[PDB]
């Protein structure tokens, strides 16, 4: 009776897809070729894979995504990988050119050849699922396809289908790092789309993914394959209580009205804790109170900022585990005596908590280790704005040589579109600094 | 389990479970029938899991065409417990079905009675390897 | 799905492509007869890129080689690949230029051109979504460069949208091995800035101290420069014809590296260079990677960056490694270098990952760096143009073929405009 | 049960699998195949390792899949880690 | 020589056998091998040069073959059949036999015949060679 | 008495695979 | 000689610009904190009367 | 040039550096600020209690 539908673009939506669903198989015991385990010739345990698995006659269930990319050759290894038989042969979006770090070519020349392709499977998979709360949106700043390709995308989408929900799990850009050149460009001009056509937007770094996972996993040297396991992490708590009975469910709709308060203000930050290894498990107790202080502690903070240079709108808890209301209650009044973290004066209620019974499950030759209980946190904070000041001084300083300014001009849209892009964010951070001034 | 806390401390601690028995535990699934009086709505063929963790026991009915009815859960991860009543001023901790389930044991769920019929082929090959446990398993005793 | 169309012209052309071809066919595994013999199955999934289906297993390249005389068809022939090239793709004519860019751009040139466009569109046709094109020539000899820059000239014009790369021999100071060929450089240059997407600089400088001091050997001969130039002119299509974390194809990488459409020169280096008596003691770490490639002598172009501003970077790396330790190494050498950087554009480094190596080998890196320091050569030759157009010598090999007087003098204006956009950066 | 579950008793269809779908996708150059292994096989002896003719149906592009090509060469004509020619290259040809 | 010494020096060339041998070079007809059925009738002629140890590889055109036949392999020393990468070892002259058969770059030359300057140098030398290639000779003439 | 980091190579590279638990 | 003396006052000058900037940091933290103790100080008097 | 440079580059470390010095006058003004707040705020509550 309840379903969920994932769209994940680009590059990184494609690769952070494989990592998301490979736990998903193993929360419900899916194998992958598709099924229940022939051992077990009896099934149909608990209708928890009905909202993201499919049902067929012969006993197969089928994930109810799409993963899109303009590069054929990272979604080939799904085809070719340990999980061919699993996925569906049209599930699968492939492009034939790739948009190539640009936004032009993502959005207005190669964007609309296969806009119609991809809506024709999520009208397909929209009449199968009798009740969908929305959609989510795994996509990626820097990339072509994710930031082109999208821009078209969630534009659509909020006309094909009005009051559906709009969640998205945006990879930013680090603020010292980076892949490419233009992604100021890649990032700014994808921005006018966003602020109006959607509901929640949670950011990702990777930088502060590295760092996390060097000092706290005690594993040096990390890859991509072990930082999808995290994100793919995060995406099981928020999801644990539509699947999973707890002790209070929050729905998909739950959260999408407590943390935005302005339609302008729709961008939280993600957190989660405890991200200990094995051997770091058994010597420290993990109390509610220590999993939930990791997680106000900034050194923790997913997204690099600080709130204490800042100060939050809204917050929600995310208790996935073996926990009791009472240390609960006993935790988020002992946050209000700190001074340190400082809220607004105008929002005096900024909690919203969600309880699961399950405790999360682990991955052979995964990172992190067998826990009992944990925490996520989905919390609005005006800091973001500290991270898109320093990106604008450094889309400013670059467009005032126009430099790149004919990789977009020739390929069909116009220049008007760069003091657009640049002017619209100016009064967006101009909102930021109105809402976190108080009375 | 909460409350002997009172006497076996003057101030209360929180109570520990097996984090040894969570820690190693896969989930024991039984093919079971309804029994009550000859009446002919009663039909239904359920499925019962042993989950071995937490000692647990969830009852579930898949649904089937033409039928009158679709349960499609019966109990949701819960303990179980004998008939054998005293339920108030019990001086020993309570009584709770542990895992002794054989092939045509009936047993009282809820007041419901349920007969097991035929269970999976990873529950009879767990009936054959652990046998110090289910002497009905020995091919040497059964001969 | 995307393919490749290789042009080589030139005797220059033929000795580099050659090699150029051993080399993938190594990689992709493949004999001189013509059939796969290797191990593995990701090998056969992009082999359209730069192999032809034919029948009886067999690939052959989609390659055009071109030249003007007949005495380097015999030589590509002759070489231990000479075999597995149809017979079909060599084009020769029955008289060569000689040294002078005028004989291959105006006369000798013209009629040959009618014919390789010929040889060009039945093949690039023959794809499904072709990438792009690639030239491998030299500007030291007016074979490979008078009519060279006249298929720039002429594909240009057919297929616009799309990419062309070009490995070009601007020549050098001191390997300098003909009088006239500032005059085949400058004239081909001027027709190249305008037409073109993609330029490295390949100088034989380089490659002979690299061999001479960072390998430690004593008789490099042509194939040991043929084999350093392909390692690089190979290790720029890797995340094409292999998977892995971030692909990153020629357009990708040009989109970062082409800020305005005159800023497309380039200079290559390769990582995994060492010597056989020091392979053993060296340990092979990317800290090790990055700190070899960043020094001037391991560069492919007679140039210093320490006379100009690395303006933008790229790197591609070989083999299956953690990010963790590269994303920190680059960013540790552009907080400690930041008098060799420009300040008005950030984030000058692009990133691209691949999982699979080269044979003998588990980690490798390739460099593309655009700088303002790569003028300097362009600056030695205008000097060396101008001594000799001053005293009016050398042009009735020139003019008494059809070229005007005036075609030397927008030659100039061109070239020193250009190198007057160059300067602003600085 | 358990008396019963102790004491309880336990191809041309794989052949015919791929003959249909060598006459969907058009395979028919097998003079090659026996060609070919009549130039590298240089003994006496009519036999090869499985890797050999696996990498020979894999470098020829046969419009076959990898688990009925790895099922073939495992299963039946495989007599010990070595294939015969000549009747597995008359198999296969429809 | 950076494996031995510290300061690599070039090789030492061998001309002492430079000076004996000159010009000196031995012809052998040979066949190809090939799976491709037209490389039946593809007659090769062999040229050993005594002087650098070096094999060239000559096609003659043939009359109405419509192969555009010549210079097959020009002068490169052959290594292939089992030869380590640290050690080469290299096709000499004492293996062209009559019957023989050599694996060049994967191609497959069968001899069956050459020349009497040939057989001159088998009865001159006659004590390198095998006793396979004495009996083969003996037999052809 | 009268009467009778393993490598520096594995340290610096790869440990993504094998943590330093697994090392 | 002087090239080297002037990548040794480069590498000074950065780094201690980068103790500026932490250090500016730090004193709008004190700051803010401040505000906070004199806000804190006001209630508890008032109440106290 | 580079000596214009090497001048240029100890005149920035000079003042940067006398900015560290006063960035510690004001933190250590605000440490004694802080405590003396705590203070009046622990005579406080016990005036209250
Ligand atoms: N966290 C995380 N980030 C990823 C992952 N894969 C890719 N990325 C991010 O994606 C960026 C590169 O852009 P891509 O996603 O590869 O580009 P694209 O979406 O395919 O668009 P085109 O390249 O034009 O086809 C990098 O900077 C990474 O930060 C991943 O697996 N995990
Ligand atoms: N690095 C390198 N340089 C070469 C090669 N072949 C020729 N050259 C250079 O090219 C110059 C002669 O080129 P040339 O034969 O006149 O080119 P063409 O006129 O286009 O055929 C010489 O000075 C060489 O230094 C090669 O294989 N590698
Ligand atoms: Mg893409």
């Amino acid at each position: 009776m309840r379903e969920c539908i994932s769209i994940h673009v680009g590059q990184a939506g494609v690769q952070i897809g494989n990592a998301c669903w490979e736990l998903y198989c193993l929360e419900h015991g899916i194998q992958p070729d598709g099924q229940m385990p022939s051992d077990k010739t009896i099934g149909g345990g608990d209708d928890s894979f009905n909202t993201f698995f499919s049902e067929t006659g012969a006993g197969k269930h089928v994930p109810r995504a799409v993963f899109v990319d303009l590069e054929p050759t990272v979604i080939d290894e799904v085809r070719t990988g340990t999980y061919r038989q699993l996925f569906h042969p049209e599930q699968l979006i492939t492009g034939k050119e790739d948009a190539a770090n640009n936004y032009a070519r993502g959005h207005y020349t190669i964007g609309k050849e296969i806009i119609d392709l991809v809506l024709d499977r999520i009208r397909k998979l929209a009449d199968q699922c009798t009740g969908l709360q929305g959609f989510l949106v795994f996509h990626s700043f820097g990339g072509g396809t994710g930031s082109g390709f999208t821009s078209l995308l969630m534009e659509r989408l909020s006309v094909d289908y009005g009051k559906k929900s709009k969640l998205e799990f945006s990879i930013y850009p680090a603020p010292q790092v980076s892949t490419a050149v233009v992604e100021p460009y890649n990032s700014i001009l994808t921005t006018h789309t966003t602020l109006e056509h959607s509901d929640c937007a949670f950011m990702v770094d990777n930088e502060a993914i590295y760092d996390i996972c060097r000092r706290n996993l005690d594993i040096e040297r990390p890859t991509y394959t072990n930082l999808n396991r995290l994100i793919g992490q995060i995406v099981s708590s928020i999801t644990a209580s539509l699947r999973f009975d707890g002790a209070l469910n929050v729905d998909l709709t739950e959260f999408q009205t407590n943390l935005v308060p302005y339609p302008r203000i729709h961008f939280p930050l993600a957190t989660y804790a405890p991200v200990i290894s094995a051997e770091k498990a058994y010597h420290e107790q993990l109390s509610v109170a220590e999993i939930t202080n990791a997680c106000f502690e900034p050194a923790n903070q997913m997204v690099k900022c600080d709130p204490r240079h800042g100060k939050y709108m809204a917050c929600c808890l995310l208790y996935r585990g073996d926990v009791v209301p009472k240390d609960v209650n006993a935790a988020i009044a002992t946050i209000k005596t700190k001074r340190t973290i400082q809220f607004v004066d105008w929002c005096p209620t900024g909690f919203k908590v969600g309880i699961n019974y399950q405790p999360p499950t682990v991955v052979p030759g995964g990172d992190l280790a067998k826990v009992q209980r944990a925490v996520c946190m989905l919390s609005n904070t005006t800091a973001i704005a500290e991270a898109w000041a320093r990106l604008d001084h450094k889309f400013d300083l670059m467009y005032a040589k126009r430099a790149f300014v004919h990789w977009y001009v020739g390929e069909g849209m116009e220049e008007g579109e760069f003091s657009e892009a640049r002017e619209d964010m100016a009064a967006l951070e101009k909102d930021y600094e109105e809402v976190g001034v108080d009375s | 389990e909460d409350s002997l806390r009172n006497c076996i401390d003057l101030k209360p601690t929180p109570h520990r479970r097996n984090f040894k028995k969570f820690m190693e535990k896969n989930i024991l699934r039984f093919f079971a029938k309804l029994v009550t009086d000859k009446c002919v709505d009663l039909d239904r063929m359920f499925v019962i899991s042993y989950y071995l963790g937490d000692d647990t026991i969830s009852v579930f009915e898949p649904i089937e065409r033409n039928s009158g009815i679709a349960g499609g859960m019966f109990l949701k991860r819960s303990r179980v417990k004998k008939p054998g009543q005293e339920v108030f001023k019990s001086e020993l901790s309570e009584y709770i079905k542990a895992e002794e389930l054989y092939i045509g044991v009936t047993v009282n769920v809820n007041g419901y009675l349920f007969r097991l019929l035929n269970a999976d082929e990873y529950t009879l090959n767990y009936m054959e390897q652990n046998t110090d446990k289910y002497p009905f398993s020995n091919l040497k005793l059964a001969l | 799905m995307r393919e490749i169309v290789h042009l080589q012209a030139g005797q220059c052309g033929n000795q580099i492509g050659a090699k150029f071809w051993e080399v993938i066919s190594d990689e992709h595994g493949i004999d001189p007869t013509g059939t796969y013999h290797g191990d593995s199955d990701l090998q056969l999934e992009r082999i359209n890129v730069y192999y032809n289906e034919a029948t009886g297993g067999k690939y052959v390249p989609r390659a055009v080689l071109v030249d003007l005389e007949p005495g380097t068809m015999d030589s590509v022939r002759s070489g231990p690949f000479g075999q597995i090239f149809r017979p079909d793709n060599f084009v020769f004519g029955q008289s060569g230029a000689g040294n002078n860019w005028a004989k291959g751009h105006y006369t000798e040139g013209a009629e040959l051109v009618d014919s390789v466009l010929d040889v060009v569109r039945k093949e690039a046709e023959s794809c499904d979504c072709l990438q792009g094109f690639q030239l491998t020539h030299s500007l030291g000899g007016g074979t490979g460069s008078g009519m060279g820059t006249l298929l720039i000239s002429k594909i240009r014009e057919e297929y616009p949208d799309r990419i062309m790369n070009t490995f070009s021999v601007v020549p050098s100071p001191k390997v300098s091995d003909t009088v006239v060929e500032p005059y085949n450089a400058t004239l081909s240059v001027h027709q190249l800035v305008e037409n073109t997407d993609e330029t490295y600089c390949i100088d034989n400088e380089a490659l002979y101290d690299i061999c001479f001091r960072t390998l430690k050997l004593t008789t490099p001969t042509y194939g040991d420069l043929n084999h350093l130039v392909s390692a690089t002119m190979s290790g720029v299509t890797t995340c094409l014809r292999f998977p892995g974390q971030l692909n990153a194809d020629l357009r990708k990488l040009a989109v970062n590296m082409v800020p305005f459409p005159r800023l497309h020169f380039f200079m290559p280096g390769f990582a995994p260079l060492t010597s056989r008596g020091s392979q053993q003691y060296r340990a092979l770490t990317v800290p090790e990677l990055t700190q070899q490639m960043f020094d001037a002598k391991n560069m492919m172009a007679a140039c210093d960056p320490r006379h100009g501003r690395y303006l933008t970077v790229a790197a591609v790396f070989r083999g299956r490694m953690s990010m963790k330790e590269v994303d920190e190494q680059m960013l540790n050498v552009q907080n400690k270098n930041s008098s060799y950087f420009v300040e008005w554009i950030p984030n000058n480094v692009k990133t691209a990952v691949c999982d699979i190596p080269p044979r003998g080998l588990k980690m490798s890196a390739t460099f593309i760096g655009n700088s303002t320091a790569i003028q300097e050569l362009f600056k030695r030759i205008s000097e060396q143009f101008t001594a000799m157009f001053r005293r009016k010598a050398f042009l009735h090999w020139y003019t008494g073929e059809g070229m005007d007087e005036m075609e030397f003098t927008e030659a100039e204006s061109n070239m020193n405009d250009l190198v007057s956009e160059y300067q602003q950066y600085q | 049960v358990t008396i019963a579950r102790h004491y309880r008793v336990p191809m041309d269809f794989l052949i015919a699998l791929a003959h249909e779908k060598f006459k969907k996708n058009m395979f028919e150059n097998f003079d090659t195949f026996i060609y070919s292994c009549v130039y590298e096989d240089r003994e006496k002896k009519n036999v090869l390792p499985t890797k050999d003719i696996k990498r020979l149906c894999k470098s020829s592009r046969l419009p076959l899949s990898d688990d009925l090509l790895e099922s073939l060469l495992s299963r039946f004509e495989d007599s010990e880690k070595q294939i015969d020619y000549k009747s597995f290259f008359s198999a296969l040809n429809w | 020589q950076n494996c031995f010494a510290l300061i690599p020096k070039a090789p030492k060339k061998d001309v002492i056998k430079m000076l004996v041998n000159d010009n000196k070079v031995l012809r052998y007809l040979a066949v190809l091998e090939s799976p491709i059925p037209e490389d039946k009738d593809r007659r090769f002629v062999f040229s050993y040069f005594l002087a650098t140890d070096m094999i060239s590889i000559f096609e003659p055109p043939v009359r109405n073959s419509g192969i555009i036949g010549g210079k097959y392999l020009g002068r490169t020393k052959v290594v292939k059949p089992y030869s380590t990468v640290d050690n080469p070892v290299y096709y000499g002259p004492s293996d062209f036999f009559i019957g023989a058969v050599i694996e060049v770059f994967g191609h497959r030359f069968i001899i069956l015949d050459t020349d009497e300057y040939v057989l001159k140098y088998m009865e001159s030398n006659a004590a390198q060679y095998s006793p396979e290639a004495l009996a083969s000779i003996q037999n052809h003439v | 008495e009268f009467g009778q980091g393993h490598t520096f190579g594995h340290l610096t590279h790869d440990a993504l695979g094998l943590s330093t638990f697994q090392k | 000689h002087l090239e080297k003396e002037r990548d040794r006052y480069i590498n000074q000058a950065s780094d201690l610009t980068q103790k500026v900037l932490m250090n500016m940091e730090d004193i709008k933290v004190r700051e803010t904190q401040i505000f906070d103790y004199r806000k804190k100080i006001a209630e508890s008097e008032i109440k106290l009367k």
